[PDB]
């Protein structure tokens, strides 16, 4: 069974990619939330909006990993 | 010998006191340019554009170029055409050198003489072998490059001896300890291993090397001699141009052999005036890097690095 | 040699990571919508989200194209 | 069997993710000029959106480039 | 034989993603650069149109090459 | 046996270098304005770190998975 | 026979591809400045049209390449 | 066989390698500015020198499980 | 061919040809962007701007006969 | 003797050099800003100076884990 | 012939490709800042055309050493 | 197993490559910064140069690796 | 010796050729500024043209490398 060893290498490389894909938004997003904040701190809660969206992204990957495990 | 003082004279200026470096320059670079002339058969045109310009020259030409809207001097092209002979002999006696030549009849007869066809025409370098080819493009473009720095290092040693700047004639002989240690380290390696007179080699190199570092703790003299010692190794890109162009060359004249015999009787009168085509188009993308290149090499690690960084009149 | 699944299993894993990558260099430059909202017009909320929600269709895509090999199983 | 046709999912999910991340960087650009237009404008908002949903016909393109060797699995 | 006959789908996946995301790169920088004329006239529209729907043809490209040997098996 | 031991750990090594070096380029930029935010006073200290508080769980996310994968082994 | 035409077919795929994406990353810098060009005057658009043509030579190899490459099978 | 003892000494070393250049590039940015900042006022060295000593706390993951994979052997 | 040398030798030849060619366009990029910011008054010398754009195209031949030549003999 | 000893080399340059591009990627941006300080005040060399070298410890550890992989040969 | 010789063939390629991408990113920044100089002083052309093409050496080692391998057939 | 010796050769030649250029790019940014410092200060290139013989020190460990490998054979 | 020359030919090129874009990387940005420089003042080209000529010191490195290496094999 080589492909139990084949699976292992897809779903890291999947994670990780996902990693990088959301690791890699937050570079407009977090200068204009602490540009906001020095603007304003009452702006809390509309900053912390914008800094949730892309960190979903893993759910996905990490998900279809965890489901490809079971094959075994 | 005179002609070629102008290239030097873009630089800044000389001081007094410090010795010419023009007539470095005549003898060294036109043969160094020669290496590039596996392509003799075109730098007969160069010949006929040199005739062009002292045609001008007789006339006086005032020129201008509409392409650059750049002024010409009448009495500078004299200096260029006397210049040029020089790497036009150069150019044909490293051609012949060479041996190769596109009317080489090999690819249907063996009448020149090579290992492969023991003709009457000797050719010293068919380009295709590989084995000792290799080595002796190597060899003596490591050896002028050596030969070269170690006479720079010498006269600036020499001009440090005159004025009691000579705290820097002890580091100038510290540079020659330290790479004739580096090249007898180098050369007991990969050789065949003979190491005793290599020891005592490399022993004496990196002692009086160490002599030199006792003068003063230079900040800034440490790291830069592995830096020129690199720089010697920048000398073997001279064959690396020299080989592109004439293995290209070659290839493009086999092309053109192809195309006339090779399609049989339907490609006998088509290829060669394209292959004209090409090798004219390539030698005029290529050669101005090509002549630039070696010009360049000995002028900014030799001429430069001796003596003009310094001071001007 | 029966090895099917695992050589499956590596590009179902790399398909979904490269579509959140390029989920992600998509959301990373748009971010001056939120600054644009709260430093001019907060009522633009929004107008400015509706941007956001959009580039994310890539990444649905790419679930149903990497489940479906898992389906051949 | 199994090694002669587990290789094709590597292939077409490869290339449907760096079509995805290609019309990402795209869609990244177009939208940050894009904000600009609805920032100053709410007029010109239509005309933004056809700008900005143009990039997506390579997606599209690569999905049928799966499903062809999908088909022919 | 063998899976040579597999692996000769395995450059479809190169050759569609790599125009994709030529192409992406392509009108990332035109289209967003595009739409300064837009944003001060209308009828500038069809020219802006012209230059980020010209260089697409590389993505034909690598759709003809694929459709050139797939038909091979 | 043997033939497997290595990619299990291979992957793990890749899952979380590359979520590191995701954790890496995300503080990288938002750290600069960071710095002039506490520059401009220390009032915004806590509030600038804050921020760099939150792309940690990519690390733990990352991590965990090489626990239950040599506890497998 | 006939064990090798996934390499060549991937060799060639990769060539192409990658010369389009080099055309593509040249046409997205010219056409930025092109698409500005164009916003004062009429005059410069034949005269750009020339520089965004002139990097389409490139695919021109590659596909020539491949294409008598393709002659092999 | 046993060439998996060998096969895990890669897996050590990308994610080590990514490790550290994840650090090194969120160490740039906030380096330049802390530097930048530092020069207008030194007051704040201590402030500057505990913001940017921060995202190097990611290579001690590196190490332990640098450790704990060699340490199976 | 016992081992699969044409398809070794092709890898290797479109390699060669695809990172020559973006190397190209790279270099061409920034000079053409610089060279159609400089036409917008150059009409008069917009010719040096062609010529400089001209330049870059001798990095892609090398690599294209060599790639070519490698396989063309044998 | 089987394939490990010789497969050992290979997995030390994917470390080292690695962190040796974080390093220098590190050590680019701060060289400008601190030429800069010190061209325009010399009496800041110190305090520049003191961050000109910090990363080099990701390279310490790189050549620490591949020495200690080559200790296992 | 054997399997080798054509293996070798993909290192030379790699060689020259890649140093022909490290002239291009050379040549690009040169090339742009001369022009830019040229603008507006044209009398400069002569001065430029030296440091324009003096990274040209770069592919000469590569070919060199394409040159060497092809020699080992 | 005696292809052991045989992959060798690539780790040496890999950790070679990228430490140069992991070197190669601390000069590029900080040279350009040095040679704008001694465009206004002449005495300033002692001060300049400095800086740019910091990263050249991190070249060695690539090839004394190479080295001692090739003590093997 | 079987087949194994392949393994020992590639890693010979990579070096150079990374050789080659680690000097390119450096030589883009530092001769920008040295023409920018040489541009308004005809007095730099010597302190302009050893700054230029500082990053070949590194693409001596893997050429001799693979020369011993081959001489090796």
């Amino acid at each position: 069974g080589l492909d139990r060893g084949l699976i292992a290498v897809g779903m890291g490389l999947a994670v990780g990619l996902a990693a990088l894909g959301t690791g890699v938004a937050q570079a407009r997003i977090g200068a204009a939330g602490v540009g906001a904040i020095a603007e304003d701190r009452s702006n809390f809660g509309t900053a912390l909006i914008f800094l949730l969206l892309p960190e979903t992204l893993v759910i996905f990957g990490l998900l279809i990993a965890f489901i490809l495990n079971g094959r075994l | 010998a005179k002609p070629f003082e102008l290239l030097v004279s873009f630089l800044n200026t000389p001081k007094y006191g410090t010795f010419d470096p023009t007539p470095v320059v005549p003898v060294f670079f036109p043969f160094w340019f020669g290496m590039i002339v596996g392509d003799i058969g075109y730098a007969l045109l160069f010949y006929l554009v040199g005739r062009w310009l002292s045609g001008y020259v007789k006339r006086n030409e005032p020129l201008v170029i509409d392409l650059f809207a750049l002024k010409l001097k009448p009495q500078v092209i004299g200096k260029l055409v006397h210049i040029l002979n020089w790497m036009v002999f150069w150019t044909v006696v490293w051609g012949v050198i060479y041996g190769e030549f596109f009317g080489t009849f090999l690819e249907h007869l063996g009448v020149f003489g090579t290992p492969e066809h023991p003709g009457l025409i000797p050719i010293l370098i068919h380009r295709i072998d590989t084995a000792k080819t290799a080595n002796l493009l190597i060899l003596l473009s490591v050896a002028f490059g050596v030969v070269l720095v170690f006479f720079g290092l010498a006269l600036r040693a020499y001009l440090g001896l005159k004025h009691r700047h000579m705290a820097h004639f002890w580091e100038g002989v510290g540079y020659l300890g330290g790479l004739v240690g580096v090249l007898a380290l180098a050369a007991s390696y990969l050789g065949n291993l003979q190491a005793g007179w290599l020891q005592g080699l490399m022993y004496l190199g990196f002692g009086v090397f160490l002599l030199a570092v006792l003068m003063s703790r230079i900040w800034l003299m440490i790291p830069e001699i592995f830096t020129q010692a690199g720089h010697i190794l920048s000398h073997i890109r001279i064959y690396a141009v020299g080989a592109a162009g004439g293995i290209l060359a070659g290839l493009l004249t086999d092309v053109g052999f192809a195309l006339a015999e090779r399609l049989g009787l339907l490609g006998v009168l088509l290829g060669l005036l394209v292959a004209g085509v090409l090798h004219l188009l390539i030698l005029l993308l290529t050669t101005l890097g090509h002549m630039l290149q070696p010009i360049r090499l000995l002028w900014v690690e030799f001429f430069t690095k001796f003596g003009f960084y310094e001071e001007n009149g």
